[PDB]
């Protein structure tokens, strides 16, 4: 109770700024591929060739029972959901310079920090199991999303650590 | 008054580590929303 008033806010800002990078950069996975069998660096929507004449060329990838999991991969929805959740957590804490002492202003944030985390779990597990369909190796955006998760798991704890003593002051 | 219960962050960590290897832990949740996570994990 004190300096934590501000310092606890900071990590969400990094986690959110990191998380958007994985949704667009074509650096999820290294493999061979085709821009027409040369090497390629792989994205969610597309892949791009390197080590050959097609270096810097790209083409889309498309896939239209596990029919619903296929659709979930084709939309790749969960990153957008977790991003929205974490941003709404930030919007919850962003108010805290006004409407102070409501307690709800702090208590309402924790759900977003949990839910974005859990959302990343399913996003990861679906993405890995689908693309697994050999010396392959994970591109750095995987580590970016993992790191975003790692920081996102902090502020859920910090939200309670901030809230609880002010409810205690009303309850004993 | 918060000491009416005790499953704080550190104890809510330690519960998991012992639960993960069958050795268990010195406490376990009383209420349903607490019990159910052990009842899945």
């Amino acid at each position: 109770r004190g300096v934590q008033m501000l310092l606890t806010t900071v990590g969400a800002f990094a986690a959110f700024s990191l998380m958007t990078i994985a949704v667009g950069t074509d650096y999820w996975l290294y493999s061979r591929g085709v821009c027409k069998e040369v090497m390629t660096h792989s994205g969610l929507w597309r892949t791009c060739c390197l080590e050959g004449n097609f270096k810097g060329l790209c083409k889309q990838i498309d896939h239209f029972a596990e029919y619903f999991l296929r659709a979930v991969r084709a939309s790749s929805i969960f990153p957008i959901l977790s991003v929205i959740l974490l941003f709404m957590g930030g919007l919850c804490i962003a108010a805290s310079e006004f409407y102070k002492t409501r307690h709800n202003i702090i208590l309402s944030a924790g759900i977003f920090f949990v839910s974005a985390g859990l959302s990343n779990i399913i996003g990861i597990i679906v993405y890995i199991s689908a693309n697994a369909g050999n010396s392959y190796s994970y591109g750095w955006s995987f580590y970016f999303g993992a790191l975003s998760f790692i920081i996102a798991e902090m502020v859920g704890v910090l939200a309670v650590h901030m809230f609880i003593d002010r409810h205690k002051q009303l309850t004993g | 008054s918060e000491s009416t219960n005790e499953f704080g962050i550190f104890n809510s960590l330690w519960f998991s580590l012992g639960a993960f290897m069958q050795q268990g832990c010195d406490i376990s949740p009383r209420s349903l929303s607490g019990r159910i996570v052990g009842g899945v994990w």
